[PDB]
RNA sequence: CGCCUCCUAAAAGGUAACGGAGGCGCCCAAAGGUCCCCUCAGGCGGGACGGAAAUCCGCCGGAGAGCGCAAGGGUAGAAGG
RNA sequence: GGCGACACACGUGCUACAAUGCCCACUACAAAGCGAUGCCACCCGGCAACGGGGAGCUAAUCGCAAAAAGGUGGGCCCAGUUCGGAUUGGGGUCUGCAACCCGACCCCAUGAAGCCGGAAUCGCUAGUAAUCGCGGAUCAGCCAUGCCGCGGUGAAUACG
RNA sequence: CGCGGGGUGGAGCAGCCCGGUAGCUCGUCGGGCUCAUAACCCGAAGGUCGUCGGUUCAAAUCCGGCCCCCGCAACCA
């Protein structure tokens, strides 16, 4: 869901940047 | 089959792996790349040969059944000999990470007492 | 936990105090406010009296609590339960 | 009789090695293998499932060997059990069949066995008896997980002609019993 | 032994992760195994098969020594 | 209030008391007959669930077990399974 | 050190219990704001956080910054699951003198409850509700799912 | 002490006859409703069945003992 970190989701609802949500 | 389980036939390779403790959706999409498997491919449409491989791959790569959980609580029970507030907070099944205590610990405390 | 990049923090009182015992021969349970300092290697075998906020916690730091911090050990709060 | 490598490592070099250990006045004194017996304590088909024949055909297929049924010998309240019910498999392996199934068990039994550190250095019965147990039966090449559904395990009682576990795990040890400890 | 009872022997074939034969007495012909002997950890001089370290704590301190003394 | 068991009951039997203890008013088509086979309880050690106590193994046991039910007698060289 | 406890209890929210869905890769489409010791473009390294370079930007011109849902293609096939992300172990980055209590974030693994919720109860009449994302204040960093706003798509129903 | 009966969750009672599993009301806890309280609604919890022994594979539930309580009698004088 919105609430995990691993899906590229999580990381648009948590607004972060990783190695499944790069820039 | 595998390591210490079994990957159903009717499932693909990659939620395959996921199955094993100590095998998450990560080395799932590895494992396939350093034995160059079909992810799509049914564990029902497996080669003996390229499992064999996967088999002798990954689960030397990795522990992950036992020899995983050792080690989990290996760390744990040393945290509560050495009685660090981490070993702390698991002696008293409490939230390790500094979350709140006062609400909302139920995944640590399980059913509400009042 | 601390950018290894970084140095690994510990005070400066704090360890050179370790350092003379080590110098001077293991004795003299140190006092201390250092709850943020890290154990260090050598730190292993000394007692210190780690500060809790209302007193100083005797913590005998032996190689299995090296790499962590000193208020770990000391806790800095009292629950006993309910009732 | 049939011919099993692993009773053939026993003449080979178990007798004389033994012999040299310990320089027995007679190859009679020498420790051997008197039986293997198979144990399934179950204490479920007794109340529901009591035709768990299906059980009995898994210890079949391991020893080639359909195991007796062993039943209360008196009632109790707290094990819902009355007297006179089966509450257990057994079967008894002997000479042949008893190699044969002993073979298969260290090749491949125990190294099948999760988290297998060994077997314990310990579990003698003090005449020179070994015991042991299992908590599920599908290591064994016989059985498939195809055609297991519930996990049996069993007790497995090997006795053997030595006096002493002095002996006992010094012929296993030669047997390569692979002790944990 | 009661003729009619018991399922009947035959040559096995067993076959290691290893690829390792092992000819053996059973009720299926061919066999294969994942595990062997010549494979097992407990057998194969233990191996680690992943982690050799033994208890790598304490320290395992590398990144130390940056203290100024 | 009738019958069984034990003491009373005095080493034959029988022997009283509103004397001291318990039972019976059935049951088994096998719990009967016969042939054949086996031997218990219990204790210890070993044994996945599984325990105090399931089933298994070894070891020690003359019977202290069991023998449908009260007690007694009898009993494994079986009356026991 | 405490305000962060914790048997519990209540309120307010967030995330879900999935297929009108989840995930992945590509293509769109905003508004409103912020930024000189800050935005930081772009390059490189690094799984990544991030770090090293480093232009421009004093602001309609530089950047923050991708809007997201949407569309496209693929997988998943009803599964406590490719749902769920809680907890926890480990390994790291960053700020900070110092992240144990007591930060955030990145990575692996772990993968909890939960299958639409009793009594009961709440908001909403239109660009509303619902859902999607964006910005700002405080602030070194952030415990922000909050708050204040911005825009995307976009309902049903009012007999009385 | 002679006879009969009973002594189950916090309270009042059930389950006993037929031993394999103890239920009801009230009450308590929590929540809901109320400005709050009661009432009410939802939910939740919770019983060596006197005590001690024996019977039983198993006893609240069988048996015996003790204790308490209850009812009945304690007479011809
Ligand atoms: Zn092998």
């Amino acid at each position: 869901g919105k609430g995990d970190r691993r899906t590229r989701r999580g990381k648009i609802w948590r607004g972060t940047y990783g190695k499944y949500r790069p820039r | 089959r595998i390591a210490g389980v079994e990957i159903p036939r009717n499932k693909r390779v990659d939620v395959a792996l996921t199955y094993i403790y100590g095998i998450g959706k990560a080395r799932a999409k590895e494992a396939l790349e350093k034995t160059g498997i079909n992810p799509a491919t049914r564990v029902k449409d497996l080669t003996e040969a390229e499992v064999v491989r996967l088999r002798e791959y990954v689960e030397n790569t990795w522990k992950l059944e036992g020899e995983l959980r050792a080690e989990v609580a290996a760390n744990i029970k040393r945290l509560m000999d050495i009685g660090c507030y981490r070993g702390l907070r698991h002696r008293r099944g409490l939230p390790v990470r500094g979350q709140r205590t006062r609400t909302n610990a139920r995944t640590r405390k399980g059913p509400r007492k009042t | 936990p601390r950018s290894l990049k970084k140095g690994v923090f510990v005070d400066d009182h704090l360890l050179e105090k370790v350092l003379e015992l080590n110098a001077k021969g293991e004795k003299r349970l140190i006092k201390t406010w250092s709850r943020r300092s890290t154990i260090v290697p050598e730190m292993v075998g000394h007692t210190i009296a780690v500060y809790n906020g209302k007193q100083h916690v005797p913590v005998y730091i032996t190689e299995n609590m090296v790499g962590h911090k000193l208020g770990e050990f000391a806790p800095t709060r009292t629950y006993r339960g309910h009732g | 009789p049939l011919d099993v490598a692993l009773k053939r490592k026993y003449y080979e070099e178990v007798r004389p090695e033994l012999i040299r250990r310990f320089g027995y006045q007679n190859v009679w004194e020498v420790p051997r293998l008197e039986k293997v017996v198979i144990n399934q304590g179950l204490g479920e088909a007794k109340e529901d499932a009591r035709i768990l024949e299906k059980a009995a055909q898994e210890l079949a297929l391991i020893t080639g060997q359909k195991p007796a049924v062993t039943r209360a010998k008196k009632s109790i309240s707290n094990f819902k059990l009355r007297k006179g019910m089966p509450i257990g498999l057994r079967v008894t392996l002997r000479r042949d069949r008893m190699w044969i199934f002993l073979e298969k068990l260290l090749n491949v039994a125990l190294p099948r066995i999760r988290d297998f550190r060994g077997l314990n250095p310990n579990s003698f019965d003090g005449r020179g008896n070994y015991n042991l147990g299992l908590r599920e039966q599908l290591i064994f090449p016989e059985i498939t997980y195809d055609m297991v559904d519930a996990l049996r395990g069993m007790d497995i009682a090997v006795v053997t002609t030595a006096e002493t576990d002095e002996e006992a795990r010094a012929l296993l040890e030669l047997l390569g019993f692979p002790f944990r400890k | 032994m009661k003729e009619g009872i018991h399922p009947k022997l035959v040559p096995a074939r067993i076959i290691c992760g290893c690829g390792n034969v092992i000819e053996t007495y059973s009720t299926k012909p061919e066999i294969y195994v994942e595990v062997c002997s010549k494979c097992h950890p407990f057998y194969t001089g233990q191996q680690r098969f992943v982690d050799t370290e033994g208890r790598v704590e304490r320290f395992q301190r590398r990144y130390g020594d940056s203290y100024r003394k």
